[PDB]
RNA sequence: CGCCGCUAGAGGUGAAAUUCUUGGACCGGCGCAAGACGGACCAGAGCGAAAGCAUUUGCCAAGAAUGUUUUCAUUAAUCAAGAACGAAAGUCGGAGGUUCGAAGACGAUCAGAUACCGUCGUAGUUCCGACCAUAAACGAUGCCGACCGGCGAUGCGGCGGCGUUAUUCCCAUGACCCGCCGGGCAGCUUCCGGGAAACCAAAGUCUUUGGGUUCCGGGGGGAGUAUGGUUGCAAAGCUGAAAC
RNA sequence: UUCGUUAAAGA
C-alpha cells in the first residue's frame, strides 16, 4: 500500500525522468556571467554545441556528453 | 659406496598393495638432523636402528 | 528478353569443349570485352588492344595493363609494396 | 532432463569459445569448460631444500618458484583425482579450502 | 685421446663499470691448423644474471653478453641484450589484472639499433572492494602510445654507456611509473626484453673508450 | 692436471642443463658460454632397461657420473637450468629432476642460482593428439 | 641498380652480369625478389620465378615492378585453331606427334 | 546402430540407386 | 639447413618394436628460411542478427547504450512467396606445404583389428577468388508490448556526495569508496504462480480459459524413404507420400 | 596392458 497519489519529492527526484508521473525534465537554463566586460548569457544546461560570445569571442561551454562542462567557474542561477 | 645406519624417530603410516611396507621418516645418525622418508616392510617401532644401503632415495606420502 | 540463362557470352561456341571450361572462360571473356573506366580522362572508353595492352578511346593514352583485366590484384599488391618501400625511411 | 543450469561451461553471452588443448589426453575443450588451474610449486622437494641450502654458493639468497597453467579436461580430471562427484545439494558450492 | 687435457681456458672480462669485470672461465679447443683459437671466441655469447655484477641488486633482470675479441689470454665481452628471468616474468601475472604491452625500435647515438619491449600490470588500490581492476581500453591505447613515446626520447640520443647506466637502476621503469599515475596506478612496469639486431662495426677504439 | 685455477677459493662456474622428460632425463654440463660440452650422461647410458631410463634412480646415477667427471675435470659451481618438453607436450618437468637436484647437491657441485629456462611457445601451436586426443 | 633498392623490392627484367641489357625474368607476369645485401663483397640474392635464390652482383640493373600481361595462361586455348595461330606467330615448335605412335 | 550412421548408409544407398537410374535410365 | 664441442644412444609406450644413429642422431651456443598460430593477461566479462570475434599501429565506413525543453508526426509489430549472411567438412581455379592429419603403409596387444597406442605420410588444415546452405547452427525455450518479490555484485553511459590518491596551484579531466537511473550478460533465496516432475522472475499473469502475429505436432516404425518438381560441377539441399 | 557371450517365459 504505497501512496502513489502523493509520493515523496525525494522519491520523485530519485526516480527516472520519464518513468515518474509528471515527467519533468532534469535540464535547466543557466546564466553564465562572462568575464569580458558585462555580458550575461543564457545557455541550456545539456549544451550539445559550443557557445561563442558575441562580444569577446571566447568559448563558454565545452561540448560534453551529459551536461556541458564550463570554463573558469563563472556563476549561474536556476530559473524555473 | 657407503652403507649407513639410521634409527627411527617417527612412524608415518603403512603403504602397499598388500599394506605391508611402512613409510618411515627415519633420521640421520652420522650427520646432522636431516630428513628422508624410507619404505620399510616388517614390524618397526620408534628407535629401531635401520640398515640403509642407499641414502639417496626419498619416498612420498599420500 | 533474356535469351540465354547459363551460357551468356559463351553461346557463340555452342555445345563444344565442356561445361567447366566454358564456365571458366566466361568470366575472363566478360572481363576482356567489358569497357573499363579510364583513370585519366574519366570516361569509360578503355578499348582492348592486344594482350597486356589497354587503350582509352579519348585522349589516346595507352596503358600497359593486365592480360585479361585492367588491373591485376597481384599488380595492385606490387604497387602498394613499391610505394611502401618508397616512403619507407627514404630508401 | 538438464542436469545443470550452466550446461557444463560458462558460455552465456557469446556463442563460440576457442578451444584450448588438454594436458593429459590432449583434447580440445573450450576454456570455459576445461579445468583450468594454476599450480604453484617450489622446484625443490621440501626435504632437498635443506641439502641445496647447505650445498649452495650463496647463503640463502635465491628462492626459485614454478608457476604452471595446468589445463585438464573433465574426462581426465575425474580419473586423475581433481573434480570428484558430489551431491545434488552439493553442486551449489564454491572453491574448497 | 683426452681432449680436455689439450683444451685451453680463457677467462672472461666484462666491460667497464658494472661494478667489476670478472665473469668466469670458458674452454678453448686449441689453435691448430685452419681453426684458429679466436674463431669461435668472436661468436660466443653469455647469459649472466645479476648479484655478481651490480653489488647486491635484484637477482632478476639478466644480461646478454657477446665476446668482442681476445686480448692477452683475456676474452673481452660487450653488451648484446637484456632479459628477465622466467620465474619473475611468469610471476606478477594475476588473473584479475590487465597486462599492457609495448615494443619499439630505436637507433642510439652511434650505429647501434635496438628493439626494446615494455610490460605493465594494472594495480589494485588500497581499500578497494572491486576485484576486477580493468580499464576502458582507451587509457590502455593511450598508455601504449605513452610507453612507446618515452623510450624513444630516452634512447634517441644515448649510446651503450648511458643506456646501461639507465638500465642498471631501472630509471626507465621509474620514469614510466612517475608519468603513469595520472592515467592509472600500474604496478611494476618493466622492460622485460631488449636485444641488439644491428651492429655497425668492430671498433676496438670505441671498445677502449667503453673501458676508459 | 691442475686445471683452470690455482690456489682455490674462487668458484669455477659451469652451466648445468637438466632436461627432464617423461621418457628420459638429460643432465649436461657446459661452460658459461654454452658451446663447449664438459660432460654428458643420459639415463639410458646408466640403465639397461628402456622402461627404467626415466627413473629417479637413473637420474641419480647419471648425476653422480656427471659430478664425478666434473670433479675430475676441475669445476666447482653449477648454475642449474631446468627444462622439459615444453613445445607442445607437458610443460611440467619429469620425475627425474626432483631427485637429480638432490644428487647434484650431495656430491660436491656447489649450486648457484637455478632458473627454469623452459621452451614455452607463444600461442599454443598445433597439438599432436587430434580432435578427441589420446585415449586409454 | 639493385644496390639502391631496399630488400623485398619486387622488380623484373634484371641482369645476370652488369651490362647485358636485361636477361632474367622477362616473360609476362613474372618478377624477382631482391634480398640479402652485403656491405663488403657487393652481392645480392634474388628469388627468381623458378624459386631459385641466385646470388648476383650489386651493380646490375632491373626495372621496378612486374611485367605487364599477367595471367596470360589463365585462358584455355579451347581449340586447335588458336594454338595454330599462336605457334605460327612464335616458331615451328609444333610437330607434336606421340613418340609411341 | 547410431542414427548418424543409419542416415549415412541410407544416403549411400540413395547414391547407389541414383547411379543405377543414371546407368539404366 | 649452415657452423662449434662432448659422446653412445636418442624417440615412443603399460611393455617393446617400426624411425634416426662413430657417415655424429639426441644434446647444448650462434644464425638463416618457411608457414601456421595469437597462451599466460581471459572472467558464469564484452560486441555482433546469427555463424563467430583476442599481438602493436594507421585508414575506411557501421552500430548498441546514454545525455538529449532537437527534429518528422503514426511513419508501427509479426511475416506465404522472395532476398542477404551463414561454423566445420566438401567441391572448382591461382599461390604454398611449418605442425597436425581422412584414406594408406607398417610396428604392437588380443582368438581375430582393418580400431583405440606408437612411426611416416596423401587430400585437407593456410591465403585470394566462385559453389554448396547443412550441425547437439542449443537457451533443446519465436518476435514485439505491459504487469507481477527481494538481495549482493558486474559491463557502459549519466547524475549527486568541504572523502582518499595523482601534476604546479585554486580552474577542468584520471584511479578508488557510497547511492540512484536506463537498457545488457548473469548469480542466490522465496508458497507470486505454473507444471507430470526436473525446474522456471519465466516455462508466471491458463477451465477465474482471449494483447498482436508467424512457423510447426497428432501413437511408435516404415521414413525424411520412393516417385514427382526444383537448386547445385558433384556430394547433396528444399518440398514430400503410400502400401504394410 | 588384454579379459566376448549366456534363448523364451515363469514371481
Ligand atoms: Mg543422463
Ligand atoms: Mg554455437
Ligand atoms: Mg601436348
Ligand atoms: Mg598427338
Ligand atoms: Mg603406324
Ligand atoms: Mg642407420
Ligand atoms: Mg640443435
Ligand atoms: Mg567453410
Ligand atoms: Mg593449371
Ligand atoms: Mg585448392
Ligand atoms: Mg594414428
Ligand atoms: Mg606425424
Ligand atoms: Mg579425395
Ligand atoms: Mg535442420
Ligand atoms: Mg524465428
Ligand atoms: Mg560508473
Ligand atoms: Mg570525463
Ligand atoms: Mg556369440
Ligand atoms: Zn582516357
Ligand atoms: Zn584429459
Amino acid at each position: 500500500a504505497k501512496d502513489l497519489l502523493h509520493p515523496s519529492p525525494e522519491e520523485e527526484k530519485r526516480k527516472h525522468k520519464k518513468k515518474r508521473l509528471v515527467q519533468s525534465p532534469n535540464s535547466y537554463f543557466m546564466d553564465v556571467k562572462c568575464p569580458g566586460c558585462y555580458k550575461i548569457t543564457t545557455v541550456f544546461s545539456h549544451a550539445q554545441t559550443v557557445v561563442l560570445c558575441v562580444g569577446c569571442s571566447t568559448v563558454l561551454c565545452q561540448p560534453t556528453g551529459g551536461k556541458a562542462r564550463l570554463t573558469e567557474g563563472c556563476s549561474f542561477r536556476r530559473k524555473q | 659406496q657407503p652403507i649407513k645406519l639410521a634409527r627411527v624417530t617417527k612412524v608415518l603410516g603403512r603403504t602397499g598393495s598388500q599394506g605391508q611396507c611402512t613409510q618411515v621418516r627415519v633420521e640421520f645418525m652420522d650427520d646432522t638432523s636431516r630428513s628422508i622418508i624410507r619404505n620399510v616392510k616388517g614390524p618397526v617401532r620408534e628407535g629401531d636402528v635401520l640398515t640403509l644401503l642407499e641414502s639417496e632415495r626419498e619416498a612420498r606420502r599420500l | 528478353a533474356k535469351r540465354t540463362k547459363k551460357v551468356g557470352i559463351v553461346g557463340k561456341y555452342g555445345t563444344r569443349y565442356g561445361a567447366s571450361l566454358r564456365k571458366m572462360v566466361k568470366k575472363i571473356e566478360i572481363s576482356q570485352h567489358a569497357k573499363y573506366t579510364c583513370s585519366f580522362c574519366g570516361k569509360t572508353k578503355m578499348k582492348r588492344r592486344a594482350v597486356g595492352i589497354w587503350h582509352c578511346g579519348s585522349c589516346m593514352k595507352t596503358v600497359a595493363g593486365g592480360a585479361w583485366t585492367y588491373n591485376t590484384t597481384s599488380a595492385v599488391t606490387v604497387k602498394s609494396a613499391i610505394r611502401r618501400l618508397k616512403e619507407l625511411k627514404d630508401q | 532432463t538438464k542436469k545443470r543450469r550452466n550446461n557444463g561451461r560458462a558460455k552465456k553471452g557469446r556463442g563460440h569459445v576457442q578451444p584450448i588443448r588438454c594436458t593429459n589426453c590432449a583434447r580440445c575443450v573450450p576454456k570455459d569448460k576445461a579445468i583450468k588451474k594454476f599450480v604453484i610449486r617450489n622446484i625443490v622437494e621440501a626435504a632437498a631444500v635443506r641439502d641445496i641450502s647447505e650445498a649452495s654458493v650463496f647463503d640463502a639468497y635465491v628462492l626459485p618458484k614454478l608457476y604452471v597453467k595446468l589445463h585438464y579436461c573433465v574426462s581426465c580430471a575425474i580419473h586423475s583425482k581433481v573434480v570428484r562427484n558430489r551431491s545434488r545439494e552439493a553442486r551449489k558450492d564454491r572453491t574448497p579450502p | 685421446v683426452d681432449p680436455f687435457s689439450k683444451k685451453d681456458w680463457y677467462d672472461v672480462k666484462a666491460p667497464a663499470m658494472f661494478n667489476i669485470r670478472n665473469i668466469g672461465k670458458t674452454l678453448v679447443t686449441r689453435t691448430q691448423g685452419t681453426k684458429i683459437a679466436s674463431d669461435g671466441l668472436k661468436g660466443r655469447v653469455f647469459e649472466v644474471s645479476l648479484a655478481d655484477l651490480q653489488n647486491d641488486e635484484v637477482a632478476f633482470r639478466k644480461f646478454k653478453l657477446i665476446t668482442e675479441d681476445v686480448q692477452g689470454k683475456n676474452c673481452l665481452t660487450n653488451f648484446h641484450g637484456m632479459d628477465l628471468t622466467r620465474d619473475k616474468m611468469c610471476s606478477m601475472v594475476k588473473k584479475w589484472q590487465t597486462m599492457i604491452e609495448a615494443h619499439v625500435d630505436v637507433k642510439t647515438t652511434d650505429g647501434y639499433l635496438l628493439r626494446l619491449f615494455c610490460v605493465g600490470f594494472t594495480k589494485k588500490r588500497n581499500n578497494q572492494i572491486r576485484k576486477t581492476s580493468y580499464a576502458q581500453h582507451q587509457q590502455v591505447r593511450q598508455i601504449r602510445k605513452k610507453m612507446m613515446e618515452i623510450m624513444t626520447r630516452e634512447v634517441q640520443t644515448n649510446d651503450l654507456k648511458e643506456v646501461v647506466n639507465k638500465l642498471i637502476p631501472d630509471s626507465i621503469g621509474k620514469d614510466i611509473e612517475k608519468a603513469c599515475q595520472s592515467i592509472y596506478p600500474l604496478h611494476d612496469v618493466f622492460v622485460r626484453k631488449v636485444k641488439m639486431l644491428k651492429k655497425p662495426k668492430f671498433e676496438l677504439g670505441k671498445l677502449m673508450e667503453l673501458h676508459g | 692436471s691442475l686445471g683452470p685455477q690455482v690456489a682455490e677459493g674462487e668458484n669455477v662456474f659451469g652451466v648445468c642443463h637438466i632436461f627432464a622428460s617423461f621418457n628420459d632425463t638429460f643432465v649436461h654440463v657446459t661452460d658459461l658460454s654454452g658451446k663447449e660440452t664438459i660432460c654428458r650422461v643420459t639415463g639410458g647410458m646408466k640403465v639397461k632397461a628402456d622402461r627404467d631410463e626415466s627413473s629417479p634412480y637413473a637420474a641419480m646415477l647419471a648425476a653422480q657420473d656427471v659430478a664425478q667427471r666434473c670433479k675430475e675435470l676441475g669445476i666447482t659451481a653449477l648454475h642449474i637450468k631446468l627444462r622439459a618438453t615444453g613445445g607442445n607436450r607437458t610443460k611440467t618437468p619429469g620425475p627425474g629432476a626432483q631427485s637429480a637436484l638432490r644428487a647434484l647437491a650431495r656430491s660436491g657441485m656447489k649450486i648457484g642460482r637455478i632458473e627454469d629456462v623452459t621452451p614455452i611457445p607463444s600461442d599454443s601451436t598445433r597439438r599432436k593428439g587430434g580432435r578427441r586426443g589420446r585415449r586409454l | 641498380p639493385v644496390g639502391t633498392m631496399p630488400e623485398g623490392t619486387i622488380v623484373c627484367c634484371l641482369e645476370e652480369k652488369p651490362g647485358d641489357r636485361g636477361k632474367l625474368a622477362r616473360a609476362s607476369g613474372n618478377y624477382a625478389t631482391v634480398i640479402s645485401h652485403n656491405p663488403e663483397t657487393k652481392k645480392t640474392r634474388v628469388k627468381l620465378p623458378s624459386g631459385s635464390k641466385k646470388v648476383i652482383s650489386s651493380a646490375n640493373r632491373a626495372v621496378v615492378g612486374v611485367v605487364a600481361g599477367g595471367g596470360r595462361i589463365d585462358k584455355p586455348i579451347l581449340k586447335a585453331g588458336r594454338a595454330y595461330h599462336k605457334y605460327k606467330a612464335k616458331r615451328n615448335c609444333w610437330p607434336r606427334v606421340r613418340g609411341v605412335a | 546402430m547410431r542414427a548418424k550412421w543409419r542416415k549415412k548408409r541410407m544416403r549411400r544407398l540413395k547414391r547407389k540407386r541414383r547411379k543405377m537410374r543414371q546407368r539404366s535410365k
